């Protein structure tokens, strides 16, 4: 996250790390049960080195606050069960950046661990609501990762609007999410993270999964999210969530 | 696994125009770009790049006008285009095929992980001219018990490269064939020399086979004391 | 505009660093990747993201970025690391690429053995006249060859041609070639070649007479 600052302990946690077999943190998660994760499709996704489609290759961390202590009391390590990225996941556009990710052995839930609400279809989260990235991606654009979760305030972004800030590249399940001015944005290292909404109420939803962004916290390039409110059924069909 | 196979070497006369191709040998370019990238012997140049599926091209500032980059999904084949061709223009033609352009908040084209053979142009007037090969025998001073020096001079050909093998590919310990140096005939000349034991001469036969396709000339040569 | 140093050298096992100086329009404000490109290869992304390793780059390599410059270190350097290493930025709207650094790899001294070759007689009877001297396997790479015709120096007539640094020994072979017309050839007797080099105590000379 870019132009953010330190998350307080516990101030996010349906916050998951995920790390790959000797690599470290590679994406975000969120967890929305004691089994389920929510994270970005391509993030699992082969490549010429490394199988990140096979379930073995990944470790989750729940409750993690630093990426330095993976130990830390309250720090539950789970190995993943199971990947299921959605069916009409485009590799090319990242139409349908979405995967549900099964954990082997639950969650504890505790003051670290928590999961977080999902949205119904029918749920708005208008233009101009000021919501949050969090994740332990570079900090500056040409930067590094952070070992402390971070967390920004961005702006939603009218869809009109967003779709001719990135022409041809956004579809209805994708939202920009930041400022014409950048400046604040999501950035290498966030994807599959949650984008986590403040309603007036004070309840906590999951508005969204980290996706792409051309560079990060650009002038006129805020960063591309997947729309969660859409994927409500799918979530409930594939997990009982 | 992801190939790319450039088009052939070719020969252009200053002020012409050139245009080399880059094929994905797996029939797509899937969700990546493709760069273009010459070594004119100064260094590595980016030239431009294209993302073939979502074509439109970006280009050098150095080469902007002079060079047109396309690319067809459908034959999975790169183009790049270079006009008004200069002397400074002979180079080896890279095409690079970058990491996933979606993945990266960075980008792709400077992370150029596939490479094509390279595409060599050369840019002269001169024309295609097979070498002639001499041998350089032996010293009838060889010490004896020692080392001796033998080669092949293969000389006046147009245009690089040629290739050089002693006993058809099987003698390779000791062989130094040198870089080509370009004469002010615009032909070029090298020489190919392998240190062997004085001890061999009596016996073992030398001969080097020297290929250069742009003439479609084939010599075997046998190096010989006399 | 990305400034790299010509020439970095390291003996095997030492650890070497290759510095890339940019701006703020370049490394200021972007990542940074390397490439390595060995003699008569394409090139290979070694770093990008200013210090992300691809598989199949060897773990020696490893880059580091800070402000407007960004370094490439090889810690533990092996022979057949003598190569070209360039590293490579967005620069506003373009890529760059740094002007290349070759690696020298670290050697004892090592003489040359000199050799030399008339022309033979094919090329005599083809109309030409070529003599070669070969200093073959020696280190380092400086060297001074003298053609002399008669004992009387030459200037002007000679080319020499150098290999890259040998992957396995890291030597260096040179070649200096005399040409002369066929005709300027049979006006002269004796050949020879003068080399000068750090192996040698004092310089060694290979001649021949004609005929
Ligand atoms: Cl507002
Ligand atoms: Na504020
Ligand atoms: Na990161
Ligand atoms: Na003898
Ligand atoms: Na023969
Ligand atoms: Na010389």
């Amino acid at each position: 996250v870019v132009g953010g600052t330190d998350a307080d302990e516990g101030e996010w946690p349906w916050q998951v790390s995920l790390h790959a077999l000797g690599q470290g943190h590679i994406c975000g998660a969120s967890l929305i049960s004691p089994n389920w994760l929510v994270s970005a499709a391509h993030c699992y996704i082969d490549d010429r080195g490394f199988r990140y489609s096979d379930p073995t290759q990944w470790t989750a961390f729940l409750g993690l606050h630093d990426q330095s202590q993976r130990s830390a009391p309250g720090v539950q390590e789970r190995r993943l069960k199971r990947i299921i990225s959605h069916p009409f996941f485009n590799d090319f556009t990242f139409d349908y950046d979405i995967a549900l990710l099964e954990l082997e052995k639950p969650a504890e839930y505790s003051s670290m661990v928590r999961p977080i609400s999902l949205p119904d279809a029918s749920h708005v989260f208008p233009a101009g609501k000021a919501i949050w990235v969090t994740g332990w991606g570079h900090t500056q654009y040409g930067g590094t990762g952070a070992l402390i979760l971070q967390k920004g305030e961005i702006r939603v972004i009218n869809q009109t609007t967003c779709e001719n800030l990135l022409p041809q590249q956004i579809t209805p399940r994708m939202m920009c999410v930041g400022f014409l001015s950048g400046g604040v944005d999501s950035c290498q290292g966030d994807s599959g993270g949650p984008l986590s909404s403040v309603e007036a109420d004070g309840r906590i939803f999951q508005a969204g999964v980290v996706s792409w962004g051309d560079g990060c916290a650009q002038r006129n390039k805020p960063g591309v999210y997947t729309r969660l409110p859409l994927f409500r059924d799918w979530i409930k069909e594939n997990t009982g969530v | 696994e992801v190939q790319l196979v450039q088009s052939g070497a070719e020969v252009k006369k200053p002020g012409s125009s050139v245009k080399v191709s880059c094929k994905a040998s797996g029939g797509t370019f899937s969700s990546y770009a493709i760069s273009w990238v010459r070594q004119a012997g100064q260094g590595l140049e980016w030239m431009g790049g294209i993302i073939p599926i979502f074509g439109t091209a970006n280009y050098a500032q150095k080469f902007q006008g002079r060079v047109t980059i396309t690319a067809d999904e459908s034959t999975s084949t790169a183009y790049m285009e270079l006009s008004s061709l200069r002397s400074e223009d002979t180079a080896v033609y890279y095409c690079a095929r970058t990491f996933h352009i979606r993945r990266y908040r960075s980008g792709y084209y400077d992370k150029m992980d596939h490479w094509g053979q390279g595409t060599l142009v050369t840019v002269s007037s001169a024309s295609t001219k097979g070498p002639s090969v001499f041998p350089l025998a032996p010293s009838s001073k060889s010490t004896s018990g020692g080392t001796a020096a033998l080669g092949c001079l293969v000389k006046d050909y147009f245009p690089e490269p040629v290739t050089v093998s002693w006993n058809s590919g099987a003698l390779t310990s000791g062989v130094h064939t040198f870089p080509a140096v370009l004469e002010s005939s615009g032909l070029y000349s090298l020489s190919s020399v392998v240190t062997v034991p004085s001890s061999s001469l009596g016996t073992q036969t030398y001969i080097c086979n020297v290929n250069h396709k742009p003439s479609n000339t084939k010599v075997d040569k046998k190096v010989e004391p006399k | 505009v990305l400034t790299q140093p010509p020439s970095v050298s390291g003996a095997p096992g030492q650890r070497v660093t290759i510095s890339c100086s940019g701006s703020s329009s370049n490394i200021g404000s972007n990542y940074v990747s390397w490439y390595q490109q060995k003699p008569g290869t394409a090139p290979k992304l070694l770093i990008y993201d200013n210090n992300q390793r691809p598989s199949g780059v060897p773990d020696r390599f490893s880059g580091s970025k800070s402000g407007t410059s960004a370094v490439l270190a090889i810690t533990g350097l092996q022979s057949e690391d003598e190569a070209d290493y360039y590293c490579q930025s967005r620069d506003i709207s373009q890529y760059v690429f740094g002007g290349g650094t070759k690696l020298t790899v670290l050697r004892t001294v090592a003489a040359p053995s000199v050799f030399i070759f008339p022309p033979s007689d094919e090329q005599l009877k083809s109309g030409t006249a070529s003599v070669v001297c070969l200093l073959n396997n020696f280190y380092p790479r400086e060297a001074k060859v003298q053609w002399k015709v008669d004992n009387a120096l030459q200037s002007g007539n000679s080319q020499e041609s150098v290999t890259e640094q040998d992957s396995k020994d890291s030597t260096y072979s040179l070649s200096s070639t005399l040409t002369l017309s066929k005709a300027d050839y049979e006006k002269h007797k004796v050949y020879a070649c003068e080399v000068t080099h750090q192996g040698l105590s004092s310089p060694v000379t290979k001649s021949f007479n004609r005929g």
